[PDB]
């Protein structure tokens, strides 16, 4: 629609994730906060084992997969851009894809602080 | 625990079950389709997806539509409610009839027999056709394969063997027609309805065969399943009943065909000449299911077709290891209008061991394929010099050959449609002592083309006869009064009045019944809501 | 851009509406008279009627090709194809049998008429503007459709096009009356096919072509049947064409409709350029209804010409031998090659069906045995052109030649002059 334009092209399918991740998270102003929030979705990646087999189990039900990160992220005040987008991925399994939305959500960052 | 369908691509759906997928090969019935709906799982894709292929055609199929698991295979009546009733691949009669009465509802799907319940018994098939029971002559028992190209007699060939062996036979029979044409299914039926092969109505019990249709116009799931369809009537009556029983599968080439319709859809990448990988496992599942066992016995005659007489492709190729004897029709038999066009030196049964037929035969049979081989030896001279520098060394080989070659021809009962010949049916001694004569010399001095379209060596006196009558009567047929204008025949121009003049009028009757319908000039679209709103000018 | 559905599986117009006009392969008329009127809209894709929707095929539909009336007769109701190379006449056979449609439905009540569709796919716009042009000036537009999907216009409208033109002709079929139907160009319609399914990324198969390829044409031309009297008695005969490369019918595509259909017309092209035209190879040369759908009287004939062609040609390739005179195959020879001059038939006029059991019974009981081989064409016009025209008159009306007919034309015969000594 009318969106801030991105401060780098990126590549596809993951970056184009990071790209509209960072495209909304400007029109809030809340660069900073998920930039805070994806990390800290990694190093929760690392603590819990029962939290990445969300992510790599393929025997997971669709459903449970999603009934799961709403149930969490119910709290905490996480914005509810992540919340929104970790639904999103986890409706279509693309919870894998977390760790290189982060690093291609790194590089707008800093191309937006120059 | 219902499933709701992913993804249509042409036959092949794939439906998607949250929890609890059915088993490989189950029937799965799609909630509110116009046509009832019948899909069959192929495999398990991975992500709670079974890939199915469907029985009836999918144009109509919504992504997401209820597709409820029956947790059973394709069910099909059996039994004596099916005799005389045309059956479709899911057990649907096709035939007008009213339902089916069964005795049970078997499922298509089944294990081949085993090893311990095998019956090696040969005895003999008389079928009453000078070629087969010559020179390949079929098991009672056994399993029967007709190979030949696209219009070289297969079909009447098999006509002619069901109302040869399967007219006076005991037990019951199947005719299987697996994709073929539906104007030759509604012949045999016809043929056999006005035989009293199948009888209508009240007499529908006194039956003595039963129609499993698939035919060219159905989707490739369809002509799949529906040899084994009939296959399961047939092994029925082999199992439960216990007795002999005839199935006659029309082109088993078609259920391949019709498997590797679908294989790349089904995920498979390509073989070779363009066939699925599984094309020898599927064809040996379906075909070691036709056996006689300890039980009962099906004899089954299965056409086969043979893509541009090409024996080697891998479709005909691969059935010939699952036939007892094989009846090679030949295009170049053909051409030289001996019918039936059976290949001598390509046919091959089981049947010809001299422990078998004993002796006699088989030494005429073997004397007729060695004299045709050495003809077929001699014929790169003998089209080429003129059969003058042979000086009866090899020319009684030729000559006795050719009559041979004609001798082998017959007319048939159902080919006289065609033929201006009544069928002949010639018993198994009266070839052999035919053959013999003409092999050993005994009928040596007769012309030859006294041979080509007789019964037996009877007939070929009886023709031979007629001939030197007719090459008498080619001298003086012309006048005496006995073709004149007056002698039985009326004036010209008074049967211009005999006839009488029918009524033209070429208005053509059209418009009589039509209710036409106002077609839209601009096209009519579905809003978000499902209504029938024109086009947007939003371009 | 947004796609709105419409909510309708695939439909065209079919009704009497559509006879006279030229529409595309989705319907909409071309032919600048405005949109089709007398119509309804009907699906694209229907089941083929089954076995019970089905009698047999009994009554002929005459081509006026005397090689086709006589050798491979064609009843209504049946699949009749139509393949050969390149300029070998297949469009031509096709021509004749709807301008034989024309000059039979003056002479036919109204349930006897034969309604005309040509589809055309792969083609030009020129050659189909020819092709109406040739129906107008000799008047077969009032019973042909033609649905015209040409080389411009899309995969899609190429690949249902037959389809369409199918559901055109279905309304004759289902109305109890007749209907014949040419799908110029199969080949093309399964390129097209082709096209439109490797773009869709399904798995190519055998020279690339899908694995539905044989449904594709055998959903198609299982349509074209007899049906039985309860359903109207109505029929659709078709006649698909099937282009080769250099006589190759072992090819994906024309082995699937060899498969298919029951006959087969197949034309070559060394008979092509040896004068024998329409070039047809009477050896391969099939149709799977048999004698069952003939004309009588041309039975009577067709037998007999059947049997001495299949000796003049085996015993040829023994021919170029001139010098050793047989006198027993010589005969053989020079009379097939009688015959084989009598079944030359220049284009855009076919013969009357009488008039062709005429000619060929002029040429099966040797009255043409005197006239040399290269004078037989002029010799047929002059048999035709100097019996009496009351002899067809009642040839047509009795149907078979009668004994009070056979000994009548027997002097007819032999009253004329035949232009060779
Ligand atoms: N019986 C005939 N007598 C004289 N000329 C003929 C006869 N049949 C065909 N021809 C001529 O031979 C040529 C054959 O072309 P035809 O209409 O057959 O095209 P086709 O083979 O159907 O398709 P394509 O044009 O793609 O090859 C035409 O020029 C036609 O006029
Ligand atoms: N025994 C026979 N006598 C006369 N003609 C025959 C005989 N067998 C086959 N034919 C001819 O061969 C054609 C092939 O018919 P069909 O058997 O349907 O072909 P296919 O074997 O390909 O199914 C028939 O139309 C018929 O004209
Ligand atoms: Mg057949
Ligand atoms: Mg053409």
């Amino acid at each position: 629609l009318k969106l801030p334009t991105a401060p780098l092209q990126l590549s596809g399918t993951s970056a184009q994730i990071a790209t509209l991740l960072w495209q909304v998270a400007a029109k809030e102003n809340q660069l900073d906060k998920v930039q805070d929030e994806l990390y800290q979705f990694i190093e929760l990646f690392k603590q819990h084992s029962e939290l990445r087999r969300l992510a790599t189990d393929p025997f997971v039900p669709t459903l449970v997969r999603t009934k799961i990160i709403s149930s969490v992220l119910k709290d905490s005040g996480a914005s509810e851009i992540t919340k929104k987008l970790f639904e999103a991925l986890a409706d279509e399994g693309a919870l894998s894809a977390l760790l290189e939305v982060t690093v291609n959500y790194e590089e707008l960052m800093l191309a937006h602080k120059k | 625990d219902a499933g709701y369908v992913s993804q249509v691509i042409g036959p092949v759906v794939d439906v998607r079950f949250d929890g609890e997928l059915p088993s490989i090969l189950s029937s799965l019935e799609v909630e509110g389709h116009s046509v009832r709906l019948v899909l069959e799982v192929a495999q398990h894709m991975g992500d709670n997806t079974v890939r199915c292929i469907a029985m009836d055609s999918t144009d109509g199929l919504v992504r997401g539509q209820k597709v409820v698991d029956t947790g059973s295979p394709i069910k099909v009546p059996v039994g004596r409610g099916t005799l005389g009733r045309i059956m479709n691949v899911i057990g649907e009669p096709v035939d007008e009839q009213g339902p089916i009465d069964a005795a049970d509802i078997w499922s298509i799907h089944r294990e081949a027999p085993e090893f311990t319940e095998q019956s090696t018994e040969q005895e003999i098939l008389v079928t009453g056709i000078k070629v087969v029971d010559l020179l390949a002559p079929y098991q009672r028992g056994g399993k029967i394969g007709l190979f030949g190209g696209a219009g070289v007699g297969k079909t009447v060939l098999i006509m002619e063997l069901i109302n040869n062996v399967a007219k006076a036979h005991g037990g019951f029979s199947v005719f299987a027609g697996v994709g073929e044409r539906t104007r030759e299914g509604n012949d045999l039926y016809r043929e056999m309805i006005e035989s009293g092969v199948i009888k209508l109505g009240a007499e529908r019990g006194n039956s003595k065969c039963t129609l499993v249709y698939g035919q060219m116009n159905e989707p490739p799931g369809a002509r799949a399943r529906v040899a084994l369809t009939g296959l399961t009537v047939a092994e029925y009556f082999r199992d439960i009943e216990g007795q002999d029983v005839l199935l006659f599968v029309d082109n088993i080439f078609r259920f391949t065909q019709a498997n590797s319709e679908v294989s790349a859809l089904l995920g498979r990448i390509p073989s070779a000449v363009g066939y699925q990988p599984t094309l020898a496992t599927d064809l040996g599942g379906l075909q070691e299911r036709i056996t006689t066992t300890t039980k009962g016995s099906i004899t089954s005659v299965q056409a086969v077709y043979v893509p541009a007489d090409d024996l080697t492709d891998p479709a005909p190729a691969t059935t010939f290891a699952h036939l007892d004897a094989t009846t090679v029709l030949s295009r170049s038999i053909a051409e030289l209008g001996i019918y039936p066009a059976v290949d001598p030196l390509d046919s091959t049964s089981r049947m010809l061991n001299p422990n078998v037929i004993g002796a006699e035969h088989y030494n005429v049979a073997r004397g007729v394929q060695k004299v045709l081989q050495d003809y077929k030896n001699l014929q790169d001279i003998i089209a080429i010099l003129g059969m003058d520098e042979l000086s009866e060394e090899d020319k009684l080989t030729v000559a006795r050959a050719r009559k041979i070659q004609r001798f082998l021809s017959q007319p048939f009962q159902v080919a006289e449609v065609f033929t201006g010949t009544p069928g002949k049916y010639v018993d198994l001694a009266d070839t052999i002592s035919g053959f013999q004569g003409v092999l050993t010399g005994k009928y040596d001095d007769l012309p030859e083309m006294a041979f080509y379209m007789v019964g037996d060596i009877k007939e070929v006196k009886e023709k031979a006869d007629k001939m030197a009558k007719d090459i008498a009567s080619r001298k003086e047929a012309d006048n005496k009064k006995v073709s004149e204008e007056l002698k039985d025949i009326p004036s010209l121009d008074k049967l211009v009045s005999e006839i009488k003049e029918v009524v033209i009028e070429e208005d053509d009757g059209l418009e009589e019944d039509f209710k036409a319908e106002a077609l839209s000039s601009e096209t009519v679209v579905l809003n978000e809501e499902g209504k029938s709103v024109p086009l947007p000018k939003k371009n | 851009d947004l796609v709105y559905r419409t909510g309708q599986i695939v439909n065209v117009p079919i009704g009497p509406g559509t006879l006279g006009r030229v529409t595309d392969g989705l319907g909409q008329p071309i032919d600048g008279k405005g949109p089709l009127t007398n119509v309804r809209s009907s699906l694209v894709e229907v089941k083929a009627p089954g076995i019970i929707a089905r009698q047999s095929v009994r009554e002929p539909l005459f081509t006026g090709v005397k090689a086709v009336d006589a050798l491979v007769p064609i009843g209504r109701g049946q699949r009749e194809l139509i393949i050969g190379d390149r300029q070998t006449g297949k469009t031509a056979v096709a021509i004749d049998a709807i301008i034989h449609q024309k000059n039979c439905n003056e002479q036919v009540p109204k349930a006897q008429r034969v309604y005309c569709v040509y589809v055309a796919v792969g083609q030009k716009r020129s050659t189909v503007a020819q092709l109406v042009k040739l129906f107008t000036q000799t008047g077969a537009m009032r019973y042909t459709i033609m649905v015209s999907a040409t080389a411009s216009d899309a995969a899609p409208l190429q690949f249902l096009a037959p389809y369409s033109g199918c559901a055109m002709a279905e309304y004759f079929r289902d109305t109890g009356k007749h209907g014949l139907i040419i799908y110029d160009d199969l080949s093309k319609q399964s390129v097209a096919y082709r096209q439109m399914s490797l773009l869709l990324r399904r798995p190519p198969g055998r020279e690339a072509f899908p694995g539905d390829v044989f449904y594709l044409h055998s959903r198609l031309l299982e349509r074209a049947a007899k049906l039985s009297k309860e359903l109207g008695g109505g029929s659709l005969t078709a006649f698909p064409v099937i282009e080769t490369q250099a006589g190759d019918v072992s090819a994906y595509i024309a082995t699937n409709v060899i498969s298919i259909t029951d006959g087969q017309i197949f034309l070559e092209t060394e008979l092509f350029y040896k004068g024998i035209r329409p070039a047809l190879n009477v050896g391969l040369s099939v149709s799977r209804v048999g004698s069952a759908a003939q004309f009588p009287g041309m039975k009577q004939v067709a037998g007999t010409l059947k049997l001495e062609l299949a000796q003049y040609r085996e015993v040829a390739a023994f021919a170029q031998f001139g010098s050793d005179l047989d006198a027993a195959t010589q005969y053989v020879l020079e009379r097939g090659a009688r015959l084989t001059e009598m079944l030359k038939q220049k284009q855009f006029a076919p013969i009357p069906i009488e008039r062709q059991t005429v000619a060929v019974y002029a040429a099966t009981k040797g009255f043409l045995d005197k006239v040399r081989v290269q004078d037989i064409v002029a010799a047929e016009e002059a048999v035709i052109s100097q019996v009496n025209p009351a002899v067809f008159k009642i040839l047509k009306a009795n149907g078979k030649i009668t004994p009070a007919l056979d000994a009548h034309l027997k002097a007819e015969l032999r009253k004329v002059k035949l232009p060779g000594a």
